[PDB]
């Protein structure tokens, strides 16, 4: 239909093409048919037909006016779908403006009845992409250079009512430059879907992703950095972190989540040298029913690194879970003080699972369960209640400096688990584990000699329990016994519930 | 563990300090769901409702109260024992 | 669909409620670009500034609208066909 021409309409409200709600119902075309629009509120190209389709390929659509509509005052993109399909392939889609003047939206699908497909096209102006209002769009091959991505909002001073919008992304890249003012890279509001499929989402001032008011964000080896800041933002909505991979500075975190928020980390990388993996809280919502208490779940093979592996804000419940062989090393903290001293504060609880490991220390979790998994405690720690099973471990680090052993506390001990402990037999000096309310179940401890050649036999506390508990220890070394130089010791538990470690001379 | 006239202003309010925070006339600090939340005693509806400050510290703030202490995370619709309220007026000169 | 008059209060302040947002002398909630930003019609420049309240919802409100109703998105230079203003002031007594 239109062939190589040179579309351009300085004319003011005038669209380089514009199909009528009611015009032709039918299929129309464009080849390198480039468009240039100055016209104040006037876009490059306005599709407006629940029956026509508009195939747009090797041109060029831009406009230079400042676009708008008072239809609630929502300023519109270059390019705007608001009824019927939209082929972009191979396009440059430009809004250049002002800040003040102009959003500079390059690209605007709203509507339920709104498609476009954008194939190895590029788009440009510090208003990014916009999808909303029960629109579908799907992206590859593509660049979003300057503006961003941007799904949904938030109430518009009235009631949102339903219809979901859907997008898919084939690795395309994101940006949104520091220029632009946005406050997220990518961004999804509401009841809304966004898939991304490989590719660099790079920018926000806040944020690289924001979920919130009940997305749905699944992101399949995406990766994402900054270029305090978070990498991805969640809320009471869901984010699927699949092969992808998450730095972040200093001052900030990899993830944050609050208020009912569900992730799921699987293979990928989360890494934050000098802050936080995780962060939980900020911006209230208090409700007496225990809803989704927010949940973050690293597994099938996760990678997780940081200062701390979860900071908690404090006065939000949270859960979480390293399974399915993930490996996360930092710290876990919470803030000491509670927001309002006296009232109700729910837990912090972790699960280690299938194949995990957390290497770090703590005394902000509630109750942890190791499970067919390991600890590696690096410090001084404190546990609520501890439960083990299937060959859950609490493998004790070894110090660097000679004589410097460890202490765990716990307020509860349960099921059936592995402790490794260190031993300084010649300072007669030991790791210990004090429960101080209830222990209970057969568990078994494997004592590692970290301070040779003893000059006599010493007994050496390693497990401190309450009253007459009902916890059996068993030394797990071979034999039931460890040989430090010319010494043999075994393990002897001791009036009220204290095992001790006695040894003497061992046999000739 | 102190007794009450410990905290006594130096104009003769009881109880000035860190014994009950009292609710403020002042909205700031961390703001609440942005999205229509009915918790008003059912007359209406609040979005992005800020924390309405508390001040002084209760009995149960240790080192955290006195006469700067201020919490801006209650949201106005939030009920504890350790809120009540001390009133002021102006001051008529005639 | 209702009235002006199923809008009058105890005290008879008509259309007290659900008809427009008056603007507040409040600020919370919401804030805008946390860099300083040229919107006070050539009055100067604001940052990182505070909503400004705006009370008992308008008439498209819906069931949100009420004596407690409350709004803390909007900055003090945004406009709106259903925002107003009620005025106050004190009581004197001689
Ligand atoms: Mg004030």
């Amino acid at each position: 239909d239109w062939n190589n021409q040179s579309i351009i309409k300085a004319g003011e409200r005038q669209h380089g093409i514009h199909i009528k709600q009611s015009d032709g119902a039918g299929v129309r075309t464009a080849t390198g048919t480039t468009i240039k629009v100055s016209g104040r509120q006037a876009q490059g190209v306005l599709l407006e037909n629940p029956a026509a389709e508009l195939r747009f390929q090797n041109g060029s659509v831009t406009s230079s006016g400042q676009l708008f509509d008072e239809g609630v005052r929502r300023f519109l993109g270059t390019v705007t779908v608001k009824a019927g399909k939209l082929v972009a392939d191979h396009a440059t889609l430009a809004n250049v403006s002002d800040t003040r003047d102009d959003d500079g939206i390059a690209l605007y699908v709203a509507g339920e009845q709104a498609q476009a497909s954008i194939a190895d096209s590029t788009l440009q102006g510090a208003g990014g992409v916009r999808v909303e209002r029960g629109a579908n769009v799907t992206v590859q091959r593509s660049t979003i250079v300057d503006g961003g991505l941007h799904i949904g909002t938030l109430q518009p001073l009235q009631p949102e009512d339903l219809p979901p919008s859907r997008v898919v992304l084939g690795d395309t890249s994101v940006t949104a430059v520091p220029a632009s003012g946005a406050p997220a890279a990518v961004s999804v509001f509401g009841a809304n879907e966004l898939t991304v499929d490989g590719g660099h989402i790079t920018g926000g001032r806040a944020a690289g992703v924001a979920a919130m008011d009940g997305a749905i964000v699944h992101l399949q080896r995406a990766t994402i950095r900054r270029g305090g800041w978070y990498g991805v933002d969640v809320s009471d909505s869901t984010v699927d972190l699949a092969q992808s991979i998450v730095e972040a500075p200093q001052l900030g975190a990899a993830i944050r989540a609050g208020r009912g928020a569900r992730v799921t980390v699987s293979g990928g990388s989360l890494s934050a040298p000098h802050g936080n993996v995780i962060e939980t809280g900020g911006g209230a919502r208090r409700f007496p029913p225990p809803a989704s208490p927010l949940s973050i779940t690293l597994q099938a093979g996760a990678r997780a690194q940081g200062r701390a592996l979860l900071y908690r804000v404090l006065p939000e419940p949270v859960k979480l879970t390293l399974a399915g062989g993930a490996q996360g090393q930092g710290d876990i903290v919470a803030t000491e003080l509670p927001p309002i001293p006296g009232a109700s504060s729910g837990p912090l609880d972790v699960a280690l699972a299938s194949q995990a490991r957390w290497t770090g220390a703590t005394r902000a979790v509630d109750s942890l369960s190791i499970d067919n998994a390991t600890w590696v405690m690096t410090d001084n720690s404190n546990v609520g209640a501890l439960r083990l099973a299937s060959d859950g471990s609490v493998d004790f680090q070894q110090p660097a400096e000679a004589g410097r052993f460890k202490v765990l506390m716990v307020d509860t001990l349960a099921g059936s688990g592995l402790f490794r402990m260190n031993v300084f037999a010649d300072l007669g000096l030991s790791d210990k584990l004090v429960v101080m309310r209830d222990a209970s179940g057969q568990h078994r401890l494997w004592v590692r000699n970290s301070g040779s050649e003893p000059a006599s036999a010493n007994t050496m506390l390693l497990v401190q329990t309450p009253r007459g508990s009902a916890a059996t220890f068993t030394l797990a070394n071979k034999d039931g016994k460890v040989d430090i130089g010319t010494y043999r010791y075994r393990l002897a538990a001791n009036g009220n519930g204290q095992w001790s470690l006695v040894g003497a001379k061992a046999p000739p | 563990t102190s007794a009450w006239n410990i905290f006594t202003s130096k104009w003769g309010v009881v109880q000035a300090s860190g014994c009950l925070w009292t609710w403020g006339n002042e909205f700031g600090g961390v703001n609440g769901a942005s999205e229509y939340t009915a918790n008003t005693g059912g007359r209406g509806s609040v979005y992005a409702q800020p924390a309405a400050a508390l001040f002084g510290g209760a009995w149960n703030g240790t080192s955290l109260s006195g006469s700067r202490a201020a919490l801006w995370y209650s949201g106005p619709s939030f009920s504890f024992a350790f809120f009540g309220a001390r009133g002021v007026c102006d001051h008529l000169i005639l």
